């Protein structure tokens, strides 16, 4: 229907539009984690500072599937950012535990949306996902799993010194 | 729990 | 309950929390403007930056909200940002008319906001209401206002060479 | 629409 | 035969030569646009200036198919440059419509040529493919349904004003 | 037209 | 028939458009010397990068004189542009023989374009000739001359060392 | 077993071990190759320079496959990395022969490297050996490849002149 | 043999032969350390970049072995590299105590070296293992007993605390 | 042998 | 030669 | 371990 469509199924545009949800969800949840370490009976600067920026980095992969819509002739239809599922995080390893889990289900749902275009013999969706979302899931997952093995090792979540000295040292 | 909603959404419910 | 909570009411801070899905939703519809002006049939680049620009401010306005709610020892609850009413907006004289209609609903929600401060004698919020946010809404609305007028005085929506021009004098 | 079903929410369901 | 040659089809070597054709044709065909806008009678010179850089553009992308035939251990094979279909264009919208409807013609060529890298298993030209030309073809077909959009809005072709201020703003 | 010409040649004719 | 004719023969006109095509054709012959010595059994870099700036500077001569035909009022007429005669060159002598028999008979061509000129009573034509394509294909021949008469005393394409060291010292 | 592992088989993970000692192999080769031509006897700088590049390349290609092993949740194996196959090589030309060879079979196991991590479904995996190895290791071959045929053009190996000659102006 | 061969023994000659094995097996030891760190339920990237800057410098170690031996008219003699005999580390004082122990075999295997340059009155050998051995080696078994004192008295490697700030502090 | 064949071309081929 | 030794080795014996 | 056995070996096995 539209002038610029060429080789674009609706199955590849409706998983888009799904994606799309998929990271405006997860800056969501890590606008609430940012703003639960900001709080004053836990005060902990750059772990706030920390999923502030992860928050602001998945609303530019929302930001860049949309603006991918808009090029491959699709139509971009928008739904409800669900609420996070925890409204209070139990520590800072709870926090990276917790959004470890987040990145493999982000990685996953990018995974099946490769493998829908490869189905759909859409070459250009495919390079896509491989080139601004595939290597950074990667890149994510990996920094997370380094973050929570360095928790558990000093003594966290137990030890409040281990949370203080891992958000001055390494987040810091 | 809300991921896997919206990730098992169909995809009609994503197309306009 | 908090240690560095005085002079808090509970409804002032229930409706801070209101007033923070307000500002996210509001951000949701300037995201869903954007992109529809970077759609190829439209095709209005300074339209779709500068509903891209209104898109952030919520957000921002959203982020100071959830900031102050932290500092006067209120707790934030989130819950489901809500999609936007329209998924089509008729042109740039009609997104603007949407815009202009937002703004006006979001500074009504301030006001009662700041009635609300001012029964509970609560003057710091107050005096946060009044430098943040009553201050920017006129001038917001004052400016969408004046973009109104003068798209319906070159003859928007009719005239597509209306919306260009102002697309490129006025908006770039 | 939506802005005033939001807006029109009681403050009981704002609060943790 | 080539020394270098390794995993590379006969079909593969044959399809870059019909591909490297395409791309000749395609630069002939923007420089018949280019001097068509330089006319006295047309007069429009930052639509020359657009499909003057469309015909170098064209040029180069039949010099690195030139370039990967080498590297890949084929031969090139030339053949002649066809001239193009049409002498004279109506306007500068049924030059933005011929200029789409070729773009979108090179690129259902190219489509092919990945379908056809991926049947005979070579995974380096298949990439090849993604990252060069895949990736620019659809900023190509997007940018120019944005101009053909934009021209019909004004009253192109029939205002000859609309012509005159896309040459200017746009174009320029 | 010319565009398909060259396109729906076969590949024989483009081997040296 | 156009506004700006004035002193502008139908012969001059065609004779305009006869020399763009062997302008064409000589920047696609220079091309294809340009690709052959980027072969990995011939190897030559300084070879290629000679005969590659040859196919650049005829692609100007033939835009300069469809720039030229829109000043005095004529119109372009394209046709198809031939394959280069030889798809395979003996060596890099040969090359540079092969290319002195080109630009001696595109000087051939300028000089019955200028006696056509000078009987027409075109002063204008005639002056752009001697200023823009005269003097400049008797600087080409005799840069030929002296390459071809420095290759066959080196005891070139006998010798490939001395290919090798003509594509070091004067090519580079 | 490891926490970050996510879509990443058994099978994949043992070829990356065995692409490591290849490229631990391949820079041995090299080593081996630089001071061969440091030797009295031999004596070619810029050959001992050239392979001594070589030898330093296939060690960060050995250290990138050990740095993504980590990141997918793989465990990195080690085995023993063997000799070269030559303790002695006849001439420059003798050992760009043998490097030439050597090159080859590094882009063979790539090719089924990546035959592989398709067959198993693994995206991350294609577009890593796409990006970082396929694309140099036929630039390496085609390199080697002019190397080659520019030697014994000159009269490499028995002209030790032509080898001398080769060494300044070429590989330095 | 050698025409630049003067006073030097077959002996010398091969337990020269004999050291660049075993710089290049300690380089290899000191590779499967630094990337044992890089592991995600390890991630200590400062013991990680620590032991990195170890391999590099046993690498040129054997380098300069290699390179002496040329001088000297001698010829070198590969063999394999065998393989770290611990693919798994302990801890990171488990790591110091074997990179301690690692580098006193290698001094252990220089002053053998060196009585065996005296004993065939080699003066030019003896003190080019003074000049660039001798030294360097007991300042890396004195750096590397800090390392291994200060580790067991912060309380390690029962305590992930110790490894983490040592690894913050101290490699950092 | 291709450039005598454009540059014996008659003038009528070569004129809109 | 010892290319090809390294290269034929089964999977087996890279795991760890 | 591994480090004696090359240390071990006679000089006969480093020379070429
Ligand atoms: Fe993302
Ligand atoms: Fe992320
Ligand atoms: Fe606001
Ligand atoms: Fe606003
Ligand atoms: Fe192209
Ligand atoms: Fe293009
Ligand atoms: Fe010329
Ligand atoms: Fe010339
Ligand atoms: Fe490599
Ligand atoms: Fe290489
Ligand atoms: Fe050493
Ligand atoms: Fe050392």
């Amino acid at each position: 229907t539209s002038q610029v469509r060429q080789n674009y199924h609706q199955d590849s545009e409706a998983a888009i539009n799904r994606q799309i949800n998929l990271e405006l969800y997860a800056s969501y949840v890590y606008l609430s984690m940012s703003y639960y370490f900001d709080r004053d009976d836990v005060a902990l600067k750059n772990f706030a500072k920390y999923f502030l920026h992860q928050s602001h980095e998945e609303r530019e992969h929302a930001e860049k599937l949309m603006k991918l819509q808009n090029q491959r002739g699709g139509r971009i239809f928008l739904q409800d950012i669900k609420k996070p599922d925890c409204d209070d995080w139990e520590s800072g390893l709870n926090a990276m535990e917790c959004a470890l889990h987040l990145e493999k289900n982000v990685n996953q749902s990018l995974l099946e949306l490769h493998k829908l275009a490869t189905d759909k013999n859409d070459p250009h969706l495919c390079d896509f996902i491989e080139t601004h979302y595939l290597n950074e899931q990667v890149k994510a997952i990996k920094e997370l799993g380094d973050h929570v093995t360095n928790l558990r090792k000093m003594g966290a979540p137990e030890s409040g010194l281990a949370e203080y000295l891992f958000d001055k040292h390494t987040l810091g | 729990d809300s991921f896997q909603v919206i990730k098992n959404s169909p995809l009609s419910e994503w197309l306009i």
